[PDB]
Parts: C-alpha cells; structure tokens; sequence
C-alpha cells in the first residue's frame, strides 16, 4: 500500500 | 548491467505559476517498519520527463534533505517552488 501521494 | 546502486542528481526549474507543472507524482510507501519514497508517475510531455526521471526511481534526498527526513508540509513547501533539487536512485532499464 501507499501512504499518500503528491505530484507537482 | 548489474546490481549496483546507481543515483542520479536532477535540478528541473520553471516558471512560478500555478499553471507550469513539472509532471510528475511522488508516494510514500512503507514495508516492513522501513519508508520509502518513489517516483509514482512521470508526465510523458513534461519537464521532469525532459530531465530523465522515471517511473521507479527512488527518491533519496530533496533539496539536500534526506527523503525520510521529509513530511508532507516540507514536500508540499519545496514541491511549490519554481526549482526542485532531486536525488534518485535509477535503474537500467533492461
Ligand atoms: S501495496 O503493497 O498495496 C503497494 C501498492 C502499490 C505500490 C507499491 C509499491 N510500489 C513499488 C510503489 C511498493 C510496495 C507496496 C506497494
Ligand atoms: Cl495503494
Ligand atoms: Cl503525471
Ligand atoms: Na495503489
């Protein structure tokens, strides 16, 4: 699993 | 190729809007008790493509700054900026 995710 | 640890140092800059993007996503992953972050996505027309991230690259350091030693406020702090400083660890394609 992934605790979270950003993009930019 | 083989097994060794390859990293790759990337400075991308842009223009500081809210419109010029650098493509790209990160995520935190954690398995067994150790976090780790990687290049989640790469924008196929983007700069951070341009600049030869990858899919699967680990990221190791942000702007001089170890990846587990980042939260999600200094991520979203230096992922604002108009330059971004990014150490990976890269690997061979095949
Ligand atoms: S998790 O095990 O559901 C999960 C989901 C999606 C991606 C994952 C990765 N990627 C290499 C980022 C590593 C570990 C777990 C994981
Ligand atoms: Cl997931
Ligand atoms: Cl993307
Ligand atoms: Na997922």
């Amino acid at each position: 699993t992934k605790q979270e995710e950003f993009y930019a | 190729g083989a097994m060794g640890k390859v990293t790759h140092s990337i400075h991308i800059e842009k223009s500081d809007t809210a419109a010029d993007t650098y493509g790209f996503s990160l995520s935190s992953v954690e398995e067994d008790g150790i976090r780790r972050l990687y290049v989640n996505s790469v924008k196929e027309t983007g700069l951070a493509s341009k600049k030869g991230l990858k899919a699967g690259d680990e990221i190791l350091e942000i702007n001089n700054r170890a990846a587990d030693a980042l939260n999600s406020s200094m991520l979203k702090d230096f992922l604002s900026q108009p330059s971004l400083g990014l150490l990976v660890r890269t690997y061979p394609e095949l």
